[PDB]
């Protein structure tokens, strides 16, 4: 699981990966709708959905 | 001028900057730095090397009996067993069978593996903030090398330097850790002669060509059955046979905040944390006056598409009509903005890109162009992509991130209820006034 | 960069898309389906000569 820090994997001998996301992307609109909820789930889901 | 700033202590990352000269083109620079580089106080403590049983050649006391001399031997351990009986082809090799005794005496000592195999209980306190940054100055790529501390500024080239010094003088390091050739350990380790018996180091000598060792073997002599013309004893057991097994990960793995380890001597490599201070003069033959530098009119910029992604998702266009042929300082002000280009050499009434980004849908913003604001919209998407293998640069922002039409959303929902608030207050004064119709 | 399109199933007729990444300028392609030739699996039950 990559965090929002990004994640260091190392295997064997051979040198370790570091690995950042993006900002949970494409699950974005607005629309005559909402898509309000969509934009979060951009605008860093799941941390401050209390706030709307 | 001079100019003073401080970065955030962050490895691989462009940092660009402003450096305002009124009168004159405000040089816009880039530098980033490139090595984090830490090396703690130099105190080594003792040392660690595999020992060795000696047992010296005994002594069969045939007819006889003696005594137990001691001598002052790590682990010593001596014994007169009786009722021994020696055997050869010729069985017998004292005379007689009940009367011959034997001493039995041996100890440990150090082995010939202590001048390469061994390990450092070492002390290790505050550490030397050394580093390297690459400043592209007017398309020069200059790296420099130098610790942060604070008065030893070095100059080359017109360009005076003191990086730092560090403000989280955070270390992954503490006072007890243990070193041994490949790797290092920063575990607590007890102390030169606190060894127990059958432990972690618990042969223990300062250096490797120290002649105090200090041991501690349990070891305790056995008695041999009939006839078996050896000394039978204890096991000793060496820390060094399980010297490999406790070590699990070592501290490239435990480190955190990215930081890495150089050995011989231990330098903590590039972990990201905290801010350094870099300040440098520069006189004023790098600086154009505006007079000097030819001005913009006609700043109409947009951009194309733009997509809040990692890399530079977004690539405005500038449509412009400087005065002449001339450098141009391109420069963004916001922190959530960042063009990957110093200075553009701008002709007159001409058109050009940027390269950028910000990790917002809609940035709306103002470049800084010959010491000139010019303001431009920009509509950036979501991008495609979903593992990034580098860490970005403009993406460092807060929560207060502006949106395309939650602005606007925003706006329609407050326009909802106060206004009925409105309402609530002229209905207030209506009670109130009619109730006060009464007398 | 990724493109994906629903053409109508039409032998011999091409169609244009605009096929653009985010940031470059677009362009349009053709692509045109020729034959939709289904192989039914088979087994013989029996013969008649
Ligand atoms: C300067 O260094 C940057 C990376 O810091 C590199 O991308 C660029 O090509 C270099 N340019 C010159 C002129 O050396």
């Amino acid at each position: 699981t990559v965090p929002t820090e990004g994640l260091e994997v190392t295997w064997g001998n051979n040198e370790p990966y570091k690995y950042w996301p993006q900002l949970s992307t494409n699950g974005t609109a607005h629309g005559h709708p909402h898509e309000i909820i969509l934009y979060y789930y951009e605008l860093y889901p799941t941390m401050t959905v209390v706030v709307v | 001028y001079e100019h003073v700033t401080v970065i955030p202590n962050t490895v691989g990352v462009p940092y660009k900057t402003l450096v305002n000269r009124p009168g004159y083109s405000p040089m816009v620079l880039e530098m980033e730095l490139l090595s984090v580089t830490l090396e703690p106080t130099l105190s080594l403590d003792y040392i660690t090397c595999e020992y060795k049983t000696v047992i010296p050649s005994p002594y069969v006391k045939c007819c006889g009996t003696a005594e137990c001399k001691d001598k002052s031997l790590p682990d010593y351990s001596c014994k007169v067993f009786t009722g021994v009986y020696p055997f050869m082809w010729g069985g017998a090799y004292c005379f007689c069978d009940t009367e011959n005794t034997q001493l039995s005496e041996a100890h440990v000592e150090k082995s010939e593996s202590c001048k390469t195999e061994f390990a450092s209980a070492y002390r290790a306190h505050t550490a030397s903030a050394s580093a390297k940054l690459r400043v592209l100055y007017q398309g020069n790529n200059v790296t420099v090398s130098a610790y942060a501390n604070g008065d030893h500024a070095v100059t080359v080239k017109d360009a005076k330097f003191i990086v730092g010094p560090m403000s989280s003088a955070w270390t992954p390091f503490d006072n007890k850790i243990v070193v041994y050739k490949g790797d290092v350990y920063n575990m607590d380790y007890p102390p030169f002669g606190a060894g127990r018996p059958g432990q972690f180091g618990d042969i223990q000598s300062r250096t490797p060509e120290s002649e105090d060792v200090y041991a501690n073997t349990q070891l305790v002599l056995q008695r041999p059955s009939a006839g078996t013309v050896h000394v039978p004893y204890s096991q000793a057991p060496s820390g060094f046979k399980y010297w490999l097994k406790e070590r699990g990960a070592s501290l490239q793995h435990t480190a955190p905040f990215g930081c890495q380890i150089a050995t011989n001597p231990v330098r903590a490599m590039n972990c990201a944390v905290g801010n350094m201070p870099i300040s440098i003069d520069i006189p004023d033959a790098a600086f154009t006056r505006v007079v000097d530098a030819p001005s913009l009119t006609d700043m109409s910029c947009e951009v194309p598409a733009c997509t809040h992604s990692s890399d530079f998702g977004g690539v405005a266009i500038i449509k412009y009509a400087a005065s002449k042929k001339g450098k141009c300082a391109v420069h963004s002000m916001t922190n959530a903005v960042t063009i990957r280009e110093a200075e553009i050499e701008v002709e007159g009434n001409s058109q050009l890109q940027i390269s950028f980004s910000t990790a917002l849908a809609s940035a709306e913003f103002r470049v800084q162009v010959c010491s000139t604001q010019v303001h431009c919209a920009a509509e950036c998407h979501p991008p495609k992509d979903h593992i990034v293998n580098y860490p970005a640069s403009h993406t460092t922002l807060g929560v207060q991130d502006i949106s395309v039409t939650a602005m606007s959303w925003v706006q329609k929902i407050t326009g909802g209820v106060g206004l009925v608030v409105a309402v609530a207050a002229l209905i207030l004064i209506v009670v109130l006034c009619v109730s006060f119709s009464r007398h």
